[PDB]
């Protein structure tokens, strides 16, 4: 019945509503909305460096949903650099308690949509769906690269393009939940994206 | 330099 622009590109604002926790206000940059699941879309908030995804229209946690008029910018960075870094496993050092620079083995996935001065980045200990300005992590020397590396990514079974196609995730618990793969990382042709229904986060996992 | 969030 419509066809109209979807808010992929936008900034939005909502409250967030969830338990029984006090009401918090978001505010962030819709970065795709996903082809095999198009309520799903997929977020990078402010303030919150691991990537969302969620059916902003449906989520009962998301009130009072708003398209903010606020543009997104086009920032001025090395081209070429950005894209030597893609597929790289790195050692991205972070800041750690009580006063020690810690080292996370990572692996730089992609320049994310919408906002392509940013990475898709993921870690070896957390395998969810992270996003930096790396460039500036690896000017300020907090970004080593791995040229080659030996890089694990929790395995995903089989049993033929695999987006779109459903999983369930078997607990230890000897619990399931549903998910369903929503992205091919295309500089890592067997490194998946996947959202369970239950989770806000962006899992990352490789095939056998 | 970053500081790790939970």
């Amino acid at each position: 019945s419509m066809t109209r622009r979807n808010i992929v590109g936008c900034r939005i604002q909502h409250g967030w509503k969830e338990g029984n926790e006090p009401v918090e206000q978001w505010k962030g940059t819709v970065l795709e909305q996903v082809s095999v699941k198009p309520t799903l879309y997929i977020i990078k908030y402010d303030g919150k460096d691991s990537v969302y995804g969620l059916e902003l229209h449906r989520d009962k946690r998301v009130l009072a949903l708003e398209i903010l008029p606020e543009r997104v910018p086009t920032p001025r960075i090395d081209s070429r650099l950005a894209d030597s870094l893609i597929g790289k496993a790195v050692e991205h050092v972070f800041e750690g308690e009580h006063g020690t620079k810690d080292e996370w083995k990572g692996m730089v996935l992609a320049r994310a949509p919408v906002m392509d001065t940013w990475f898709y980045i993921t870690y070896e200990k957390d395998p969810v769906l992270y996003m930096y300005t790396l460039l500036d992590d690896y000017k300020d020397g907090d970004l080593r690269i791995i040229p080659d590396s030996n890089y694990y990514f929790p395995t995903a079974e089989q049993e033929d393009s695999l987006v779109g196609k459903q999983v369930e995730h078997a607990k230890d618990d000897g619990s399931k939940r549903t998910g369903i793969f929503i992205h091919q990382v295309v500089a890592k042709p067997s490194v998946y994206f996947i959202k369970f229904d239950d989770d806000i986060h962006i899992y990352v996992y490789g095939l056998v | 330099a970053r500081t790790k969030q939970t």
